[PDB]
C-alpha cells in the first residue's frame, strides 16, 4: 500500500521518506540498516515500517481509468 | 457535473432511463455501470 | 537556583537532552505524561468529498489527511468548534482547506502534503501550514493516479490533544530514564553468572559515577537526576511543546485551585 | 456440423482465452496477474 | 491478560493498525415466469408491504454508488403487476451498515434487467474482536 503516515508506535511521520528511500536504494543499493540510519530511524520499532511495508500501488495503477 | 451512467471501455457520460438498450454505444458490451454523486455527503476522519 | 535545576545537553532543532535534577519522580512523570497527551494541535478533521475516482477509498484518503500535520503554532488563539458560539464552524474555530489534485502526464502522477492551500483565511495567523520537513521538499506521499483519476476534497481541520485521537499528538515517543547504576536496587537485571558483564553497560554512565562496589546499600536516597529525552512532529518546534505542556499542566492544577474556591465558598 | 453442449471450461488451460496471455491481455482483460 | 487476552494500544488504532475495509456484494432479479413476463425495477410506492423510508432511491428504484447509507433504507427498487404493484423492494441488511460502492446495470442470456450493489464499511478493530 503507502508507508503509512506516522509509523504507528512513535507517530514520527515517516511517508515522507519514502520516495526518497526508494531512490536510495535503486541508487546506491546499500544495506537497508545504513540506508535507514542515514534517513534516521534509531528505534528498530520504527525502523521496521520502512524495512517492512509492501507497495501494491503500482500494481493498482497498471489496470484502467 | 452530467454523468449518468458510464461503461468501462467507452468512458460515455451519455444517458440512461428505464429501458434504453441494455447494450452501450461504440462498443457492443451491454455492463452499464452507473456513475457517482452529484451531491457531497461528508465523513469523519477518525 | 532553588529546586528544579535545567542542564541542557546535545539539542537540535528537533531533539533535545537535558539532565533535570533535582525533581521529583512523580513530577518527572507526571510532566512526561501530560507532554504526551495534553496539547492541542490543529489537523483536519471533516472531510467532504465531491467526485473520486482514484484507487483509493474515500475514507482511507480521509484517514491519511487527518493525518496529515499542519503548522500549529498559533493553537491559543483558535477556538474549539464546541465552545465557539456560532453555527458549527467559524473563521475562529475551524480551518478550511480545499484541494483538487487532476493528472494527466501519463507516467506515475504524484499527490503530496505541498498541494495544500489554505483557501480559509487565516487571520493573519501561523497555522496551517503542511510541515514540509522534507530534506527534498515534498512533503509526505498522499495519493498515486493516471489520467481519469482524480482528487477533489473540501476538508475542514480543528483543535484538540491527543486523548481523542492519536491524529492531534504532536508528541512523538517522548523518553525517559533516571539512574543507572542502580544504586536504588529498584531493578535486579535478569542473569546467568553476572549481570555486569551480560547486561550491557549502558548510555547515560558517564554523568553519575559508577556506584563504587564497595559499600553498603544506601535506603535514604530518592529518584534524582533524570535524563529525558524528547521529540516532535513538527507541528510546533521542540521547545514551543514543553512551554505549552507546562503551561496546560500549570493551568490544569489552577484548575484544581479553581475547584477549591468552588468549595469554600459554597 | 451440429451443435450440442456447452462443456465449462477450466480457466488458464487449453480452451482458455488467458492461456494466450501476458501481462497487457490480463490487465486490459481485467484478470488478476 | 489473564487465560490468554491480549491488550490494545488504542492510539495505533487510531494511527491505522488493522483498520479494514469490507466488501458485501448485493443482488436483484426483475423475475422471468414462464409466459415471457418482465418485471421492474423502479422507484416504489405503496400502490407484503414494508415502512421503510424512501429518502435515498434513484429514478429506477436504485441507489447512487457514493452514498453513505444506514438504518433501514430499501436497497433495490422493484415492481411486479400481475394482470397490482407490490412493495418488493428489499430492505436494508439488520446486521451491516456502510456505503454502497458501485453499481453495474446488466443482463443475462435471456434479457433480465439485473443490477446490483457493492457495499463498502470500514471497520475498526474494537474490544471483543479475535486475534
Ligand atoms: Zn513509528
Ligand atoms: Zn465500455
Ligand atoms: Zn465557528
Amino acid at each position: 500500500m503507502i508507508v503509512p503516515v506516522r509509523c504507528f508506535s512513535c507517530g514520527k511521520v515517516v511517508g515522507d521518506k519514502w520516495e526518497s528511500y526508494l531512490n536510495l536504494l535503486q541508487e546506491d543499493e546499500l544495506d537497508e540498516g545504513t540506508a535507514l540510519s542515514r534517513l534516521g530511524l534509531k528505534r528498530y520499532c520504527c525502523r521496521r515500517m520502512i524495512l517492512t511495508h509492501v507497495d501494491l500501488i503500482e500494481k493498482f495503477l497498471r489496470y484502467n481509468p | 457535473a452530467t454523468l449518468k451512467y458510464i461503461c468501462a471501455e467507452c468512458s460515455s457520460k451519455l444517458s440512461l432511463s428505464r429501458t434504453d438498450a441494455v447494450r452501450c454505444k461504440d462498443c457492443g458490451h451491454r455492463i452499464l455501470l452507473k456513475a457517482r454523486t452529484k451531491r457531497l455527503v461528508q465523513f469523519e476522519a477518525r | 537556583e532553588e529546586g528544579p535545576q535545567v542542564k541542557i545537553r546535545e539539542a537540535s532543532k528537533d531533539n533535545v537532552d537535558f539532565i533535570l535534577s533535582n525533581v521529583d519522580l512523580a513530577m518527572a512523570n507526571s510532566l512526561r505524561r501530560v507532554m504526551i497527551a495534553e496539547i492541542p494541535t490543529l489537523a483536519i478533521d471533516s472531510v467532504e468529498v465531491e467526485t473520486n475516482t482514484t484507487v483509493l477509498a474515500d475514507e482511507f484518503i480521509a484517514h491519511r489527511l487527518g493525518l496529515i500535520p499542519l503548522q500549529s503554532m498559533d493553537i491559543e488563539q483558535l477556538e474549539y468548534s464546541r465552545d465557539c458560539f456560532c453555527e458549527d464552524h467559524c473563521d475562529k474555530c475551524s480551518v478550511v482547506l480545499t484541494l483538487q489534485a487532476f493528472g494527466e502526464s501519463e507516467s506515475t502522477t504524484n499527490v503530496y502534503s505541498k498541494d495544500l492551500v489554505i483557501v480559509s483565511n487565516l487571520m493573519g495567523r501561523n497555522i496551517g501550514h503542511p510541515i514540509i520537513q522534507d530534506k527534498e521538499g515534498n512533503g509526505v506521499l498522499i495519493c498515486k493516479l493516471r489520467k481519469g483519476q482524480e482528487l477533489k476534497l473540501t476538508c475542514v481541520a480543528k483543535k484538540g490533544i491527543a486523548k481523542e485521537h492519536a491524529k492531534w499528538g504532536p508528541a512523538a515517543a517522548i523518553e525517559f530514564e533516571y539512574d543507572p547504576w542502580n544504586k536504588l536496587k529498584h531493578t535486579d537485571y535478569w542473569y546467568e553468572q553476572d549481570s555486569a558483564k551480560e547486561w550491557p553497560q549502558s548510555k547515560n554512565c558517564e554523568y553519575e559515577d559508577p556506584p563504587n562496589e564497595g559499600d553498603p546499600f544506601d535506603y535514604k536516597a530518592q529518584a534524582d537526576t533524570f535524563y529525558m529525552n524528547v521529540e516532535s512532529v513538527g507541528s510546533i518546534p521542540v521547545d514551543q511543546v514543553v512551554v505549552r505542556g507546562i503551561d496546560t499542566l500549570q493551568k490544569k492544577v489552577a484548575s484544581i485551585l479553581l475547584a477549591l474556591t468552588q468549595m469554600d465558598q459554597d | 456440423k451440429v451443435f450440442i453442449g456447452r462443456l465449462p471450461i477450466m480457466l488458464r488451460s487449453k480452451n482458455c482465452y488467458l492461456s494466450e496471455a501476458t501481462e497487457s491481455d490480463l490487465y486490459k482483460l481485467k484478470e488478476c496477474p | 491478560n489473564q487465560e490468554d487476552s491480549m491488550i490494545m494500544n488504542q492510539s495505533s488504532i487510531d494511527r491505522g493498525l488493522f483498520r479494514s475495509l469490507f466488501f458485501r456484494s448485493y443482488m436483484d432479479q426483475e423475475k422471468k415466469y414462464g409466459m415471457s413476463i418482465t418485471e421492474t425495477f423502479e422507484k416504489p410506492q405503496r400502490t407484503r408491504m414494508k415502512h421503510g423510508t424512501y429518502d435515498k432511491l434513484d429514478d429506477d428504484g436504485l441507489i447512487a454508488p457514493g452514498v453513505r447509507v444506514s438504518g433501514e433504507d430499501v436497497i433495490i427498487g422493484k415492481t411486479t403487476p400481475i394482470s397490482s404493484k407490490r412493495d418488493a423492494s428489499t430492505p436494508l441488511r439488520s446486521t451491516e451498515n456502510g456505503i454502497v460502492d458501485q453499481v453495474l446495470v446488466t443482463t443475462n442470456q435471456d434479457g433480465l434487467k439485473f443490477v446490483k450493489v457493492r457495499v463498502r464499511t470500514t471497520k475498526i478493530p474494537q474490544i471483543g474482536d479475535k486475534f
